[PDB]
């Protein structure tokens, strides 16, 4: 419900970057989500589900321009040695971050972690909700997939995906979304 | 009665149910924010803004 307290119209001109210690109730919401994140860091009660809701709240605050659009917290919670739900929420967050913001480097890291991790289900759901929440949208290509991302996605369909069938099935879903029934307008 | 007789003293009644549980929940909030600040400034820290 704190995440459903979307207030997108505070930053009129530049209020993103520790100007006001942004005000007035957003700071109280930040106090409460800080308290619950540190309690579940200390208490933890059942799967860090409070931490999942807090990370969704932190992404909604990044979508409203209060906390700036920085993936580094979500990057540090998409790491290996956490619970499945924490990692899957941070990966949903960074997929939507790559959708809205033009972060190409975190997409490159995301594809490299699709190649390199031992857990199958996080790859499964990265591909699933990357298809559900797509960046680089077909015939809207401003962030220039044609440069080398078509080549690396074609490689990740061909090579490095002999592990499971469903990972290249999700990559088939990726080319369904990304430049589906045509050439990718490269040559 | 000021010299001969006496009485008895208790000197402590409040008996305010909603006020008592407001005080209890405020003390719980204080313990939450105190331990929050303690291990916030103690251990490994990544912030929301730059250098919070």
């Amino acid at each position: 419900a704190l995440a459903n307290s979307v207030t997108p119209a505070v930053s009129v001109n530049n209020e993103v970057r520790t100007l006001d210690n942004l005000n007035p109730d957003v700071r109280l919401i930040l106090e409460e989500i800080t308290r619950f994140l540190n309690m579940e860091k200390l208490l933890p009660s059942y799967r860090h589900t409070i931490t999942v809701s807090c990370l969704r709240a932190i992404r909604v605050l990044q979508k409203n321009g209060h906390v700036p659009s920085d993936p580094a917290l979500f990057k540090s919670y998409a790491e290996y040695g956490h619970f499945v739900d924490i990692r899957i929420a941070a990966l949903e967050a960074v997929v939507d971050y790559t959708k809205v913001d033009r972060s190409y480097e975190e997409l490159q890291w995301l594809l490299n972690m699709i190649q390199n991790d031992p857990v199958p289900y996080v790859r499964h759901k990265i591909l699933n909700m990357l298809t559900k929440n797509p960046p680089f949208t077909k015939n809207m290509e401003s962030p220039l997939c044609n440069e080398a991302l078509v080549d690396q996605l074609w490689k990740l369909m061909n090579s490095g995906t002999s592990h499971d069938w469903r990972l290249r099935c999700g990559a088939v879903d990726l080319y369904f979304t990304l430049f589906g029934l045509s050439r990718p307008s490269c040559l | 009665x000021x010299x001969x007789x006496x009485x008895x003293x208790x000197x402590x009644x409040x008996x305010x149910y909603q006020v008592l549980r407001e005080k209890a929940a405020s003390q719980r909030r204080d313990v939450e924010r105190a331990l929050t600040r303690f291990m916030a400034k103690t251990g490994e820290t990544q912030s929301l803004f730059k250098d919070d």
